[PDB]
């Protein structure tokens, strides 16, 4: 276990320096001694302690979030494609409905979606074959009822 | 909201057309993802050397990591643990220690 | 099974949440428990539950 | 008289970007990480936002 | 020796699609009309690395072979090193270091693949090491100053070492010149054009006129 540091870490970074704490005001000079310290400390575990000293494994993970070209998720099974018809998509944890057609737009080779004003989704690229398509928000309209007196 | 209409036009709703069909596409990865290296392995390193493992493609399942003895502290930030297998990632990184 | 009274409470879904006892959201009511396990606990185990 | 009018029109497009403070923009990603309990608290602000 | 900027230094901001629209963001970047270091070959000292570095290089031979980061450099640090004629990169990451005066008679990854530009971008955030690249002919040929234009940056790799550094130097062959620029935060404008390639970038922190643009 590390005990001493002139100053904390930003983080995700690492240290294993074994240089020595100047604690004292005289120069260590590189000199284990009184007022230089050596970093680093051992513990101590015994099968008969309590529970407020027995040791624990800690794990962490981390994540990403959809920002790339993804490649780890379930088990869920795909299935045929279908087009020109108003359809509910899943597309790798984005959920729509709309009608997906044919495009002709040209992207870069790392680019995966496509944006616009309203920050909505326009146009996707299959993940299991390499073309583009994009997507139409299905047909929708107001109505309105003429009537003679009653 | 009555029981009597003048003569005239009037505007009530709208209409919206319904969907028929569902569909969902994901890569074709089958590989066995390798979570068995890290939470079961037999020594750990040090607080001050900590180590990290870098994992991608592969298939996950999170509902094993309920195998073990009851736990002490099991949390997550950000995403609630109940739907992890509902979304994809691109990079996974794990780190382990001992405290 | 002890802190499944949370499942047996409005929330999450889960197993005994949605198979075996549900109470909805806007559900008005209370739920008490006292600690079994001084007197249900038997000699090999109690396998009188399902 | 053609032109104010367009441009009071744009403006109203553009309000749908921002945040309000919540966690995204986009109202499915709440949905769909989140839970029902908790999801509450953040569609809200959304909500009087807009 | 000092020269002209002469407005460069453009990359994208994220790997998303757009076109046809004006967009404001804000990032790390160089500042227009900014005095660049310069320098010949023959001198290859070791400059700063504050917050990130804008590299560029004028060259036919290939002299100019490699990077290397670091704050002490007691054989305990990175360095990058290429094998390529023109478009053939070859990436070796590890930590093997060369003696005082080095020249050309963990491993996390490894790669193998006048009339001439490079430019290079290495940016440091949050324990990762952003490099995004751009090759370009050029028709300029020798004249007193950098070639004008405009152009955009692509990003290329990413790598998560995680470790302090304040200082760099470059690598040599012996048996071409560059410049270093330093980077800064600033808030820029950009238009996507129809076939979805940055064509056009204003600044609202260089001139009373530009601010105006900006606001408007
Ligand atoms: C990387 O470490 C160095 C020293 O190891 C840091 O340098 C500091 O620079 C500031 C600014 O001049 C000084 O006030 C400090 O005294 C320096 N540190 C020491 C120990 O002398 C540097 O800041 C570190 N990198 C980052 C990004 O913080
Ligand atoms: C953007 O790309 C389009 C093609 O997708 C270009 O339009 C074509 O230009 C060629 C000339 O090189 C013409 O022969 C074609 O008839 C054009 N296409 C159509 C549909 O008319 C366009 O020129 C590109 N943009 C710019 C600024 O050059
Ligand atoms: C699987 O995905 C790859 C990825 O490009 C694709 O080439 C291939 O056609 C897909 N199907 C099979 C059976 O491999
Ligand atoms: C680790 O080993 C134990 C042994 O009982 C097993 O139950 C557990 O599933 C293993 N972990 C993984 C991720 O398979
Ligand atoms: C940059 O350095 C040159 C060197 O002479 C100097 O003339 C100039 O004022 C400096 N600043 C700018 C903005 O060019």
């Amino acid at each position: 276990y590390r005990l001493f540091r002139k100053s904390n870490l930003k983080p995700f970074e690492r240290d294993i320096s074994t240089e020595i704490y100047q604690a004292g005001n005289k120069p260590c000079n590189g000199v284990a001694g009184f007022n230089c310290y050596f970093p680093l400390k051992s513990y101590s575990f015994r099968p008969t302690y309590g529970v407020g000293h027995q040791p624990y494994r800690v794990v962490v993970l981390s994540f990403e979030l959809l920002h790339a070209p993804a490649t780890v998720c379930g088990p869920k099974k795909s299935t045929n494609l279908v087009k020109n018809k108003c359809v509910n998509f899943n597309f790798n944890g984005l959920k729509g409905t709309g009608v997906l057609t044919e495009s002709n737009k040209k992207f870069l080779p790392f680019q995966q979606f496509g944006r616009d004003i309203a920050d909505t989704t326009d146009a996707v690229r299959d993940p299991q074959t390499l073309e583009i398509l994009d997507i139409t928000p299905c047909s929708f309209g107001g109505v309105s009822v003429i009537t003679p007196g009653t | 909201k009555s029981f009597t209409v003048e003569k005239g036009i009037y505007q009530t709703s709208n209409f919206r057309v319904q969907p028929t069909e569902s569909i969902v596409r994901f890569p074709n990865i089958t590989n066995l993802c390798p979570f068995d290296e890290v939470f079961n392995a037999t020594r750990f390193a040090s607080v001050y050397a900590w180590n990290r493992k870098r994992i991608s493609n592969c298939v996950a399942d999170y509902s094993v990591l309920y195998n073990l003895a009851p736990f002490f502290t099991f949390k997550c930030y950000g995403v609630s643990p109940t739907k992890l297998n509902d979304l994809c990632f691109t990079n996974v990184y794990a780190d382990s220690f001992v405290i | 099974r002890g802190d499944e009274v949370r499942q047996i409470a409005p929330g999450q879904t889960g197993n005994i949440a949605d198979y075996n006892y549900k109470l909805p959201d806007d559900f008005t009511g209370c739920v008490i428990a006292w600690n079994s396990n001084k007197l249900d606990s038997k000699v090999s185990g109690n396998y009188n539950y399902l | 008289v053609v032109n104010h009018n367009a441009q009071a029109l744009n403006t109203l497009v553009k309000q749908l970007s921002s945040k309000f403070g919540a966690i995204s923009s986009v109202l499915n990603d709440i949905f769909s990480r989140l839970d029902p309990p908790e999801a509450e608290v953040q569609i809200d602000r959304l909500i009087t936002g807009r | 020796a000092y020269t002209n900027s002469f407005t460069r230094g453009v990359y994208y901001p994220d790997k998303v699609f757009r076109s046809s629209v004006l967009h404001s963001t804000q990032d790390l970047f160089l500042p227009f009309f900014s005095n660049v270091t310069w320098f010949h070959v023959i001198d290859n000292p070791v400059l700063p690395f504050n917050d990130g570095v804008y590299f560029a290089s004028i060259e036919k031979s290939n002299i100019i072979r490699g990077w290397i980061f670091g704050t002490t450099l007691d054989s305990k640090t990175q360095s990058l090193l290429i094998v390529n004629n023109a478009t053939n990169v070859v990436i070796k990451v590890c930590e093997f270091q060369f003696c005082n005066d080095p020249f050309l008679d963990n491993c996390t990854f490894e790669y193998v693949s006048f009339k001439n530009l490079r430019e290079f971008v290495f940016k440091n955030i949050d324990g990762y090491f952003k490099i995004y690249s751009k090759h370009t002919p050029i028709i300029v040929e020798p004249e007193r100053d950098l070639p004008q234009g405009f152009s955009a940056l692509e990003p290329l790799v990413d790598l998560p070492i995680g470790i302090n550094i304040t200082r760099f130097q470059t690598l040599l062959a012996l048996h071409a010149a560059y410049y270093v620029g330093y980077l800064q935060p600033r808030t820029f404008l950009l238009k996507y054009n129809e076939n979805g390639t940055i064509t056009d970038a204003v600044d609202c922190a260089l001139d009373p006129l530009s601010e105006t643009k900006c606001t408007l």
